[PDB]
């Protein structure tokens, strides 16, 4: 037979809303210095 | 940071000479977290190089509110007073003897801990002649 079991981090999203904060790497008008200090190497993944 | 300073003066002995320094738009700071700008605590030295010597310091003014250290060899005949609106120095010695004729030069302190006594900048110097 078959019974239900459930996964963790499954690789599964939806498409949504959300805040997204500044990261950045003299004062600016844009005030990048409030903005985190962003990772000197970016991780990026082939899908 | 650019520094600029007074032109050349001639004085006779027991007189009293004023050498100008100017550190344009350098006296203000950004703290950011306070969002303002607030005068940065940086330290603005005074040398002077007699001609073919060394070099000697003279001494040095506290840019938040006039802090000043003077070298004992000068004390008692020398002022250093600065003007946090015009954002100048000015180097006020007195009683000058014929062996102070120097180049004088006023130099700029970040004042950071980890670095002591740095003098990252100089003025172009001023020539200060005393003679009879």
């Amino acid at each position: 037979n078959l019974w239900v079991t459930v996964y963790y981090g499954v690789p599964v999203w939806k498409d949504a809303e959300t805040t997204l904060f500044c990261a950045s790497d003299k004062h600016n008008v844009w005030a990048t210095h409030a903005c985190v200090p962003t990772d000197p190497n970016p991780q990026e993944i082939h899908l | 940071v650019r520094l600029d300073q007074s032109g050349t003066a001639v004085k006779k002995p027991g007189a009293s000479v004023r050498v100008s320094c100017r550190a344009p738009d350098s006296f203000t700071v950004y703290r950011p977290r306070l969002s303002a700008y607030f005068i940065g605590e940086f330290n603005i030295h005074w040398l002077r190089q007699a001609p073919g010597q060394g070099l000697e310091w003279l001494g040095f003014v506290n840019i938040f509110r006039g802090a000043v250290k003077y070298s004992s060899r000068f004390q008692g005949r020398i002022t250093i007073t600065r003007d946090t609106s015009s954002e100048t120095s000015y180097l006020d010695l007195g009683a000058l003897k014929a062996d102070d004729t120097a180049t004088y030069y006023c130099a700029w302190d970040k004042n950071v801990d980890d670095n002591p006594w740095r003098l990252d900048s100089w003025g172009q110097g001023t020539l200060v002649i005393v003679s009879s």
